[PDB]
DNA sequence: TGGAGAATCCCGGTGCCGAGGCCGCTCAATTGGTCGTAGACAGCTCTAGCACCGCTTAAACGCACGTACGCGCTGTCCCCCGCGTTTTAACCGCCAAGGGGATTACTCCCTAGTCTCCAGGCACGCGTCAGAT
DNA sequence: ATCTGACCGTGCCTGGAGACTAGGGAGTAATCCCCTTGGCGGTTAAAACGCGGGGGACAGCGCGTACGTGCGTTTAAGCGGTGCTAGAGCTGTCTACGACCAATTGAGCGGCCTCGGCACCGGGATTCTCCA
């Protein structure tokens, strides 16, 4: 069979996802996560569907920006893979703690 | 009745690109952009009027707010367009 | 003369001498040949380290405040953070002294009216210690001298008492609000009055 | 409602990372990323619920989430404005 | 006594009157002048035209006729002045620009 | 000009009586009070415009404090403000 | 003639807060409990800052607080460092914090 | 007229030693002079805009405080 | 002394300090040189130049803190221009 | 170097549902006129900014030397990527329903506005006391 | 042992507080309809798991050199003092610009209908990647 070398599928996934605009997290686990976090603040709430979509777009954009900064942190250490150290350093420079 | 900058953005779009339409979500994006730029410029003009102990927002306050917010070439072109509009409004 | 108090009366503690310090006539013989004959109306007392507003709190041994424990009843004119003066006589103990606050004269109004102006109503002309210190010709040269020498300032015995809280000290500490300052009741020429303390 | 943070799967975080230009991913990214997401949402919707508590409503609207994002310097276009 | 719109007097397409009403009932100052809505309408019209021209060019580059939010994201993030005006915003359904660092591409 | 100098001094003398403040630190506290005032008043103004209400009452100030301050500080600030408003209304 | 600062048990001016709310163009109308609430919140915040600053000056054996003590008070407490995060203090310095890999 | 060189190399070393830095490479100095030039250019341009609107010719400290508040870098202690 | 011993003494001295580590009069000349390009014949209050000095010092100290953590992240104790560029890019300025 | 195999591109045809124009009507922008005060304009004061002058003196500077440190190379092994297979459950479609947001009517109490006045609060003075060095 | 930046009296002044009126913005309740939670079920796409193996993370070693440290010269900041005047800051005066009101009228918004741009499908040409 055909056996792609490690990296090529990762690059083609980078092309495919950066070309598209569709939201990557499944909508129903994100909806349950939003409702589970909202259960800790006010019990028996309800959400508009546009509110959960707004939270999903914000969370996806934030995670993509954090993964960009994490990637440049990992390239700064002369590596290719990303570590939790890179996420921690990126969040400390951005101020989020 | 919900007010929005829909037909005005249609008119500017047909003026700069006569064979190009637009979608509903892009109306949402451009309407939010116009509202955010309006809130930013108006809040800066409010701060400028409060700083120099004035009670009136004039074209000078909006001019200095546009100079404060917008980056260089965009700010210069915006000031040129605004002063052209104000001179045309006063003279006619 | 004969109406001059001696050391047998000035050697007293703070509170019992301050209770017997109402209506006394402090007279400074300024060299023009006249006298003021002014009667006191209110005084202030400092018992010692118990009061936090005293200048000798907690056994202070400053080189300026040194003549009070040598002998009781020591003359003490002193500035208040600048050019305004105040009038004080000490007592036996540590930190115990009494300060003179407000006077009412009966004669010589024109001399102190001219000397005050370094618009001129007499109600606010001497309603305070710095006003009478600019009216009795009080300077810094009355510190190392007693109360019974030559022809200088002395006391004369002239012809209800209400204890009032301190005014202008702020709501701080635990000893700045105790009513200990004695002032006369019913007199309409008092600078610091207490309408709520008139009913006892 | 319990243990719904595991619903954000490992391929979901991989999709978000290759959207961000990441070529290789360690195994300890995912849990860490999940924690980051929780610290985001507990900061956002806590504001939005607060906004819903001020209008005396029981429904968290989209415009409330837009206000909660604008409070954090994370302004969102396309969901009202 | 024919009524002429203030936007028609100023040669503008954005509403002078609506901008004036919003400046009044937005609590910005106790008084709002006559030239301030004209100036702010001209500024907003210029910024709308500046985004829409680049978004139309981006939509023409993708062989499409109408502008979607992805074209607006490309237009904002491919112009430096518009990017630094809008540096803290999320264009919904916008995506990200295609960029990979050179150490990840194969040799 | 008008400053919060004497009130900050009173707050100092209540919390730490044997302590003083320099001139520059008093200026920093004046700037801090004005900045927190502007933040809370701005959030109350935004919440007035969002709910289409023309009055800033204690409810908008309470939720502005709850939005603008971190957790334990926000809880204690809300408690102190509620105590002050209830004592002022009772009197 | 009782002032509203003493009517609410507050050390900050309720009237000046009310005047700055009226003249600040925040809204068309202002409430009566809103200046009291805002003055109480400002008084609590300055009490917490002044308490931590006086503690920081007492640990340094100084009886008068300087801006260094204010900086230590704000950036040693987590909540005030979160609130005053984008704010720099004139003559405040930085915290004594040395990274672990530099020490031998 | 090159006053950016007046920000000396030991001044950059002092600012880094307060920042916790232990070793400094020799190309740090030109980069941080450029960094200071960009930051000071931004704050001074906004302050000069405030002075233009105030119709003054002296840049006050209040204009600098407003300029730094605009960038999100609020300075306490100068009347702010 | 050994290298790195006097440096840690300078760090412990300067972090306990308060005063301005950048020199006042060359900074004033740089402020004049920058503001010359915007408006001719400007004037500066002394408090304005001191305010700019305090803001610039705080900004550079925070930048060097982030630069130091970037350098420690790359198994180094020496900071380099790439560390300044990385910290400034993650902040968002570049 | 060719070459097999997978992936992306690209042509034409289908169909759908959403953009785009038409139209009636509400309601908000515009036209005149008043009237009131905010703000432009002139003028004067005096604060503070600027330029310049010697001195001494702390800091910047250039050079010499050496050792810690960056950086390249190298070996190992471990962890992650790719891929196939199996299990899981998102998702689309449809429906019930009931809680909740929106709206309207009607008060009604709270806050704007104004007069009068009086008590806090800002400006002031400098020896010296603790306070800092 | 020695330098040094804040501490209760006084004139006055001016903004806050009590008192009264008005009117309109917010509270309260009944009613209505979108719309959001919950459930059932089939289908199929996506996640989960196991396994092999390539390749990158990481630790170690050696070497060149480049910064740290120290010392002597040098230079120009720092402090103090003098002179000069531009321009901030305030005040008086008058008038032009905007708030406000009422009548009028057209334009923008909701409803609604229609057709064409775009997503999708499918086979074939093109290119990329891995490999002996």
């Amino acid at each position: 069979p055909h056996r792609y070398r490690p990296g090529t599928v990762a690059l083609r996934e980078i092309r495919r996802y950066q070309k598209s605009t569709e939201l990557l997290i499944r909508k129903l686990p994100f909806q349950r996560l939003v409702r589970e976090i909202a259960q800790d603040f006010k019990t028996d709430l309800r959400f508009q569907s546009s509110a959960v979509m707004a939270l999903q777009e914000a969370s996806e954009a934030y995670l993509v920006g954090l993964f960009e900064d994490t990637n440049l942190c990992a390239i700064h250490a002369k590596r290719v893979t990303i570590m939790p150290k890179d996420i921690q350093l990126a969040r400390r420079i951005r101020g989020e703690r | 009745r919900k007010e929005s900058y829909a037909i005005y953005v249609y008119k500017v779009l047909k003026q700069v690109h006569p064979d190009t339409g637009i979608s509903s979500k892009a109306m949402s994006i451009m309407n939010s952009f116009v509202n955010d730029v309006f809130e930013r410029i108006a809040g800066e003009a409010s701060r400028l009027a409060h700083y120099n102990k004035r009670s009136t927002i004039t074209s000078r306050e909006i001019q200095t707010a546009v100079r404060l917010l917008l980056p260089g070439e965009l700010a210069k072109h915006a000031v040129s367009e605004g002063t052209k509009a104000v001179t045309k409004y006063t003279s006619a | 003369h004969l109406t001059r108090l001696g050391l047998e009366f000035f050697d007293q503690p703070a509170v019992p001498l301050a209770r017997a310090f109402l209506g006394q006539v402090l007279v400074r013989r300024l060299p023009n040949g006249t006298e003021l004959r002014g009667r006191i109306v209110e005084t202030e007392a400092y018992l010692g380290p118990e009061d936090e507003a005293a200048h000798s709190r907690g056994g202070r041994q400053t080189p300026r405040n040194r003549g009070m424990f040598m002998k009781p009843g020591t003359l003490y004119v002193y500035i208040i953070y600048g050019m305004y003066f105040c009038m004080n006589i000490s007592s036996q103990g540590d930190g115990a002294c009494v300060l003179l606050r407000a006077l009412e004269p009966l004669e010589g109004l024109e001399t102190m009216r001219q000397l005050r102006s370094t618009v001129l109503k007499d109600r606010e002309l001497c309603s305070g210690p710095s006003k009478l210190c600019q009216a009795l010709a009080i300077n810094k040269s009355f510190d190392q001298r007693d109360l019974a020498q030559d022809e200088a300032v002395w006391l004369e015995r002239g012809p209800a008492v209400v204890a009032a809280a301190r005014v202008g000290v702020g709501h701080a500490g635990e000893w700045a609000r105790k009513p200990l300052r004695f002032y006369v009741r019913g007199s309409p020429w008092v600078s610091v009055v207490d309408r709520v303390a008139e009913q006892d | 409602l319990r243990d719904n943070i595991q619903g954000i799967t490992k391929p979901a975080i991989r999709r978000l990372a290759r959207r961000g230009g990441v070529k290789r991913i360690s195994g300890l990214i995912y849990e860490e990323t999940r924690g980051v997401l929780k610290v985001f949402l507990e900061n956002v919707i806590r504001d939005a619920v607060t906004y819903t508590e001020h209008a005396k409503r029981k429904t968290v609207t989209a415009m409330d989430v837009v206000y909660a994002l604008k409070r954090q310097g994370r302004t969102l276009y396309g969901f009202g404005g | 006594a024919k009524a002429k719109t203030r936007s028609s007097r100023a040669g503008l397409q954005f509403p002078v009157g609506r901008v004036h009403r919003l400046l009044r009932k937005g609590n910005y100052a106790e008084r709002v002048g006559a030239g301030a809505p004209v100036y702010l309408a001209a500024v907003l019209e210029y910024l709308t035209a500046e985004i829409l021209e680049l978004a139309g060019n981006a939509a023409r580059d993708n062989k499409k006729t109408r502008i979607i939010p992805r074209h607006l994201q490309l237009a904002v993030r491919n112009d430096e002045e518009l990017n630094k005006l809008l540096g803290r915003v999320t264009i919904a359904q916008g995506g990200v620009l295609p960029n990979i660092q050179s150490v990840l591409l194969p040799k």
